[PDB]
RNA sequence: UGUACUAU
């Protein structure tokens, strides 16, 4: 199984 | 199956000139006992005419010759024969040496894909006149048998051997062929196509087993490092994260004559992707290899995602360190990284390429900070043992 | 705590 997290942005 | 006149109710007199004189070769070449026994024999002394006899009997004839290389006891009396061809600088040298070029270009990948009758391949593409062993590879296939020879298990030797003894010039072909993109899909896809492309960009690497080249050679092999990178990079995720490929991005990654590509890797297929690959069987090797060898200015990068890349988990509050640490790929990327940061405020590794030592000393008080706070579940694995470890000897030093 | 290849 994966966790998987949400990216930030990059501006 | 030996001929009565040989049989003892084999003897023990029974000479090389008996067999070569009876007609009857191919039978003891094909038996176990026999061809032992050839083998020994041709390994005496020979008259001239013994040579002569062994010459028109073993490589001499066609069928014969394809019959023996192709039989498992066989191809080692063709390897034996085809030496002291190559030994006997006679009148016949030249007519021997250009009939065996036909011979094995006529049946060039049927001989290839048999398992025996590619050592013979082998055996001549490293030992016949560069000439000659030149012709051989232009008897190669160029459709879809060259990517089964690629990616059968004793096939796969031939192109090996070709790449190592052979002229780029001639086998060029083979590198376009390779980078062309459902070609290199299907080759590493495959453990043994792996094998082909990593010795390819091996051979074409300029790294210390290559400065014997001229400049006209060392032109030509950037041209086809370039043009074989290009297809590498372009399916970069698929390799990095493919059971056999993963080994080739790797040397890509952590070979210092490669440096230029590891720029490419990184930002092509790892950046934004850290977390994710850092939780696959295969993909995690490759991360590791990245944060060993990546340029500090991306190296930091890197180690910014880590640490502020990702948004925790919105009900536990997990980011991506609580979840690399303690996942059973994703630890060995975390004790890189610690071991890395480690290195550098201790002495091991150059802090400086700006002088990154500041750097290398705020990640590994995050580090540090975070193993702190989680040392009680951290004690409960080996991973975090050997983390807590690694900490524990640098604040002695 | 985690992968290939090294083929008669």
């Amino acid at each position: 199984p994966k966790q998987l997290l949400q990216l930030r942005s990059e501006i | 199956v030996l001929p009565t006149w040989s049989l003892d109710s084999m003897r023990s007199r029974l000479s090389l000139s008996e067999v070569l004189d009876s007609g009857d070769l191919m039978k003891f070449a094909v038996d176990k006992t026999g061809c032992q026994f050839l083998e020994k024999a041709v390994k005496g002394s020979l008259t001239s005419y013994q040579k002569f006899q062994l010459f028109e009997q073993v490589i001499g004839r066609k069928d014969d010759f394809l019959k023996l290389s192709t039989n498992i006891f066989g191809n080692y009396l063709v390897q034996s024969v085809i030496g002291i061809s190559l030994a006997t600088n006679d009148d016949g040298y030249t007519k021997r040496q250009e009939k065996l070029k036909n011979f094995i270009s006529s049946q060039m990948t049927d001989m290839c894909l048999d398992k025996f009758a590619c050592r013979v391949i082998q055996s001549s593409l490293q030992n016949m006149d560069l000439s000659l062993a030149c012709k051989l590879v232009q008897a190669l296939p160029r459709d879809a048998r060259l990517i089964a020879i690629c990616v059968d298990q004793n096939a796969n030797h031939v192109i090996q051997k070709v790449v190592a003894v052979i002229p780029l010039k001639n086998w060029e072909f083979i590198v376009d062929f390779v980078a062309t993109p459902e070609h290199l899909r299907q080759i590493c896809s495959d453990k043994y196509g792996c094998r082909v492309v990593q010795t390819i960009i091996e051979k074409l690497t300029a790294d210390s087993m290559n400065v014997d080249l001229t400049s006209a050679a060392q032109n030509l092999r950037e041209r086809a490092l370039q043009r074989l990178m290009t297809s590498v990079t372009n399916r970069c995720q698929e390799l990095a994260t493919n059971e056999y490929a993963n080994y080739i991005i790797q040397h890509i990654v952590s070979n210092d004559d490669l440096a230029v590509y590891r720029e490419c890797i990184i930002e092509k297929c790892l950046m934004r992707n850290l977390l994710s690959l850092s939780q696959e069987k295969f993909a995690s090797h490759v991360v590791e290899k990245a944060f060993l060898h990546a340029p500090l200015e991306l190296l930091a990068e890197m180690m910014d995602e880590i640490f502020d890349g990702y948004i925790p988990h919105p009900d536990t509050g997990k980011d991506a360190l609580d979840i690399m640490m303690f996942h059973q790929f994703g630890n060995y990327v975390v004790q890189c990284m610690l071991t890395i940061c480690c290195d550098a405020v201790s002495g091991r590794r150059q802090t400086k390429e700006y002088d990154h030592a500041i750097s290398f000393q705020d990640w590994l008080k995050k580090l540090h900070s975070r193993v702190t706070k989680e040392r009680h579940r951290l004690s409960r694995f080996s991973s975090g043992k050997k983390m807590i470890e690694t900490l524990a000897n640098l604040r002695s030093t």
